[PDB]
């Protein structure tokens, strides 16, 4: 190495600096905060009663925590699309708020729940814009919705003049007139009820059968964004460098325990030049300390390649406790300037050859 | 529940100085024994404060407001801009019990107050609310002397607070205590004026000794001293003078 | 009537070196539920025409 440095076949008589080195990162450690206040969708995807078509419900959700994970993953779900973003990711990014709308519909309406659809739900129920972001899930509701006797508790429009725009709700149960004859608030020759009951039964087939949807949009107001997924976190270890991401601070370096005393509103100390020094841990509240991980550049000593071909190592300012074929080689020996291996101390005192430091300095004899 | 009055509310709004109060934790930080220059939003030393033995105030960049408070008399806080249902506000009670916060559009009465009945129970300061979006119950903030700091920032709204065992007969004390961050919001409002909220008898209203202090912010460089605990303990305003 | 000659890839486990090529029609699972080469729920052809 020597050398290669050096650019020459011939080194003469003394000390030289080749490279450096540092200690590695052995592994990676996350700590979050504790992780509480969920979101609360247990009661929407599992409420006791969905409300109509026609008059969905909406619901809005803001300054929670929401797991998608459990969601993706339920089998129950006969349609999950996510037309804005991919479900994988949900836990990655987030907005600032959501609106979930739950509804009944047929089998066979749940397509028409897609930006660019045509229907009757699609057109005169619910409205869905093109460039619509969020999700739609859908699920089998056979077996609680549909009654023997028939369900009628569930209705939706079918007759309007006009369609309706993207997330609007009408309720209005005005006669529709469908002719030019006028009517009084009464059906007759071209006047009829816009609203009518769906038959729902649980000997009704595919595509017949209620079906449970609820659709979640999230929007993307200027307001800081609140809602999303949980933030993964990992036990912590101590007296190895490693690297750290104690709360969206990361770092390099080894994890002490400390004396130092915060205020109870602190999260992270330092001393000056904007450096680090100590930390909280989030999920326990204590103290640590935080120590760069040792490094040093490295020297080789020789006597001159024309008298002999071994070599003495100095690492500098390195305890002799961590150095890594140089991992025992010679007696080792510990200096004020770091560590040395390949020459053996004495205890006589002579003139000074190559020079090393703090007082000392070696010559060739070994 | 909403009646006007005929006792024209109207207090002598007289002129103090501000002396060296209002000082706060700028960052979650700790620094030990150090000397840290750091430019933000301040009051400026020895500034003109004013002081009220409920008129609309301009709220600016921000607001520090102190209370020489006996018998915890004042309660709460109104926030906004059109002070009604065409835009955002915010409310702030404190009962007894706990602190209340409202982001939502009330329609606030003329004369808005809390309200005792003489086991009390008495709410009347605003008559109708909907499209409410933000809320929070929190432990109660409150012969003291309540020292308060209201910022907005960035769709932030902070919230500094500290109290103080006095014993000083009118004026603000000759004297320096830091103020520690009380609460932070992500809420996003157009706060430009604020009003104060009393706490009157209901059995005729009997509520006239409310004096305070109000404050306005101006952004400047301060030097502050952090002592072994992390504690500040002495702080400079650089403009004021040469040998600052 | 439609040239369904050309196919062209959409999930994949990793992104393309530079200049890279790959060709095996392996079934993708989309869920944590291994699909063991069998297409179904989390299971989708990579390919799409
Ligand atoms: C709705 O209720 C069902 C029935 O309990 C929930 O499904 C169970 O969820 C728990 C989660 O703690 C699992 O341990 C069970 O294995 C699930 N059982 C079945 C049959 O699915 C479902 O999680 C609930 N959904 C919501 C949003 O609250
Ligand atoms: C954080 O959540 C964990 C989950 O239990 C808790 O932390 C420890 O919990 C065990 C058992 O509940 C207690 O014996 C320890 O004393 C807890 N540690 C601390 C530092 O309190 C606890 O509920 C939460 N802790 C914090 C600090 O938020
Ligand atoms: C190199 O490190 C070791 C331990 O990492 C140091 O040994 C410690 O020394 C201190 C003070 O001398 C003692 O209080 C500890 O009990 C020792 N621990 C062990 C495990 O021996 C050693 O002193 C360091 N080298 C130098 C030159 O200071
Ligand atoms: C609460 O929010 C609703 C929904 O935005 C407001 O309803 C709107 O009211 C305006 C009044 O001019 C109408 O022009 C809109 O068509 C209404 N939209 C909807 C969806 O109903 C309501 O006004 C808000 N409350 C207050 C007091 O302003
Ligand atoms: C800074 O913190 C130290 C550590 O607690 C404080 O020292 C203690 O203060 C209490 C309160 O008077 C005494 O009862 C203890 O005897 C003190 N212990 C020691 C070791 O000094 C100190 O008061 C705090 N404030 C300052 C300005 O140093
Ligand atoms: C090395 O030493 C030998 C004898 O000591 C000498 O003859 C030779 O010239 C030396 N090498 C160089 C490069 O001078
Ligand atoms: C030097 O002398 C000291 C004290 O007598 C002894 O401890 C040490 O081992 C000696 N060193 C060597 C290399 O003999
Ligand atoms: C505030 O200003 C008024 C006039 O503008 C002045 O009379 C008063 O002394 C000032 N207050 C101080 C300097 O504390
Ligand atoms: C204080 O207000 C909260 C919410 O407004 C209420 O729940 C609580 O009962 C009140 N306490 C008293 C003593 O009125
Ligand atoms: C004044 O503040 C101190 C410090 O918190 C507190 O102990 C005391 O009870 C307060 N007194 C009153 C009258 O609020
Ligand atoms: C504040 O006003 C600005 C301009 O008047 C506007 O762009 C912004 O959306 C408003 N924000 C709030 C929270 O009122």
């Amino acid at each position: 190495e020597t050398k290669c440095t050096l650019k020459s076949f011939t080194v003469e008589k003394g000390i030289y600096q080749t490279s450096n080195f540092r200690v590695q990162p052995t592994e990676s450690i996350v700590r979050f905060p504790n992780i509480t206040n969920l979101c609360p969708f247990g009661e929407v995807f599992n409420a006791t009663r969905f409300a109509s078509v026609y008059a969905w419900n909406r619901k809005r959700i803001s300054n929670c925590v929401a797991d998608y994970s459990v969601l993706y993953n339920s089998a129950s779900f006969s349609t999950f699309k996510c037309y804005g973003v991919s479900p994988t990711k949900l836990n990655d990014l987030c907005f600032t708020n959501v609106y979930a709308d739950s509804f009944v519909i047929r089998g066979d309406e749940v397509r028409q729940i897609a930006p660019g659809q045509t229907g009757t739900i699609a057109d005169y129920n619910y409205k869905l814009p093109d460039d619509f972001t969020g999700c739609v899930i859908a699920w089998n509701s056979n077996n609680l919705d549909s009654k023997v006797g028939g369900n009628y508790n569930y209705l939706y429009r079918l007759f309007r003049k006009s369609n309706l725009k993207p997330f609007e709700r009408d309720i209005s149960t005005e006669i529709y007139q469908a002719g030019s004859t006028p009517c009084n608030g009464v059906k007759g020759f071209n006047c009829y009820f816009p609203l009518q009951s769906y038959g729902f039964q649980p000997t009704y087939g595919v595509g017949y059968q209620p079906y449970r949807v609820v659709v979640l949009s999230f929007e993307l107001l200027h307001a800081p964004a609140t809602v999303c997924g949980p933030k993964k976190s990992t036990n912590l270890v101590k007296n190895k460098c490693v690297n750290f991401n104690f709360n969206g601070l990361t770092g390099t370096g080894v994890l002490t325990e400390s004396n130092k005393k915060f205020l109870p509103f602190q999260q992270f100390g330092r001393d000056i030049a904007d450096t680090t020094d100590a930390v909280r841990d989030p999920q326990t509240l204590e103290i640590l300390d935080i120590t760069p991980c040792s490094f040093g550049g490295v020297s080789v000593i020789t006597p001159g390649t024309n008298t002999s071909n071994q070599v003495a190592v100095l690492y500098q300012g390195v305890n002799c406790t961590e150095v890594p074929v140089y991992s025992t080689g010679s007696n080792v020996f510990q200096t004020r300037a770091g560590c040395l291996i390949g020459a053996e101390y004495v205890n006589n005192s002579y003139e000074c050859d190559i020079p090393i430091g703090a007082g000392i300095c070696a010559s060739y004899q070994s | 529940q909403c009646v006007n009055f005929t006792n024209r509310t109207q207090l002598p709004s007289a002129y103090t100085n501000s002396f060296t109060r209002g000082v706060y934790y700028p960052d979650k930080v700790f620094r030990s024994s150090v000397l840290h220059s750091t430019q933000d939003l301040f009051l400026p030393f020895f500034s003109n404060v004013t002081w009220f033995h409920n008129p609309v105030l301009p709220f600016n960049d921000g607001v520090y407001f102190a209370s020489t408070e006996k018998s915890n008399i004042i309660r709460g806080w109104i926030f906004g801009t059109t002070l009604d249902s065409k835009t955002q506000s915010l409310l702030i009670v404190n009962n007894a019990t706990n602190v209340v916060i409202k982001v939502c559009e009330f329609q606030f009465c003329n004369y808005p107050f809390l309200g005792v009945y003489y086991m009390e129970s008495e709410f009347r300061v605003y008559s109708s609310a909907n499209n409410c979006t933000f809320e929070y119950v929190s432990q109660p903030f409150l012969k003291n002397l309540s020292e308060f700091v209201f910022k907005n920032i960035d769709g932030y709204f902070k919230i500094y607070s500290k109290h103080t065992p006095i014993n000083l007969v009118r004026d603000l004390p000759q004297g320096f205590s830091a103020l520690e961050p009380l609460v932070d919001l992500p809420i996003g409002i157009n706060i430009t004026r604020f009003q104060t909220l009393l706490a009157l008898h209901r059995s005729g209203w009997t509520a006239g000794a409310a004096a305070y202090y109000v404050g306005y912010l101006q952004p400047r460089t301060f030097l502050l001293k952090y002592n072994e605990n992390g504690t500040i303990t002495d702080a400079v305003d650089c403009a004021l003078d040469p040998l600052s």
